[PDB]
């Protein structure tokens, strides 16, 4: 079952974050009302106090207060948050940073952005061809709404497949049909006829001499 | 304004 996700940032290893469309609007609603708060008890006024792991608001480079987590206090000019929401990460002096009031927490509204990695493919280790496909990605769907199936959980993210919204195009399987990633292989066996088309794309990415696979295999 | 799901 595929469901409609807004893919906001893809990450230097090839991970990427999302937002479910289904809660799109909450999250607006709340961020709205949240705003609405923030001019009334303006955080010059108000003395947060920010700590690693506390929830806090920061003000993003549009100007505007988003939720988010505070990661590392360097000083008090730099104070590393990672934006909830999104699934973006900046260095912000004290200026842009306000208490998370209890009205606007992740138990009225859970963490909207997930991170994710692609099933059934292989990060590239080397940095000009990991840049390549991480680059491809970005181009492609980052700031875009995709398809999302979670196919396998792991040791670090679930990984998933993502498909284009018009040609329904699987994302994953067109990096390697370009020759920009190398297939995963596993075990499981209700994954066997996708990870038969994958290496089948693979074969044809080394036949065409696509990308990794430019000067031969 | 800033990219982001539209419900």
């Amino acid at each position: 079952s595929y469901k409609p996700v807004f893919v906001t940032e893809i990450t230097d290893d090839l991970h990427f974050y999302v937002q479910d469309v289904e809660t799109g609007t909450q999250l607006e609603k709340l961020m709205e009302n949240m705003r609405n708060d923030i001019a009334s008890h303006p955080p010059v006024e108000g003395s947060y106090a920010p700590r690693r792991g506390e929830f806090c608001i920061a003000k993003f480079v549009d100007g505007e207060w988003y939720r988010a987590r505070v990661e590392k206090v360097e000083s008090p000019a730099k104070i590393h948050v990672f934006y909830i929401d999104y699934g973006n990460r900046e260095v912000l002096p004290s200026t842009r940073l306000g208490t998370l009031s209890p009205a606007f927490s992740t138990r009225v509204l859970p963490a909207q952005a997930t991170e994710y990695a692609f099933a059934f493919i292989q990060v590239p280790q080397d940095d000009d061809a990991r840049t390549d496909a991480v680059d491809s990605v970005v181009r492609d769907i980052q700031n875009t709404q995709c398809l999302l199936n979670v196919e396998h959980l792991s040791a670090g993210c679930p990984h998933v497949t993502l498909q284009f919204a018009d040609s329904k195009g699987d994302v994953g399987l067109g990096l390697v049909k370009e020759g920009l990633v190398m297939v995963e292989v596993r075990k499981e066996k209700q994954f066997q006829k996708v990870i038969t088309e994958y290496l089948n794309a693979q074969e044809s990415a080394k036949s065409a001499r696509l990308n990794l696979w430019r000067y031969g295999d | 304004g800033r990219a982001r799901a539209r419900a």
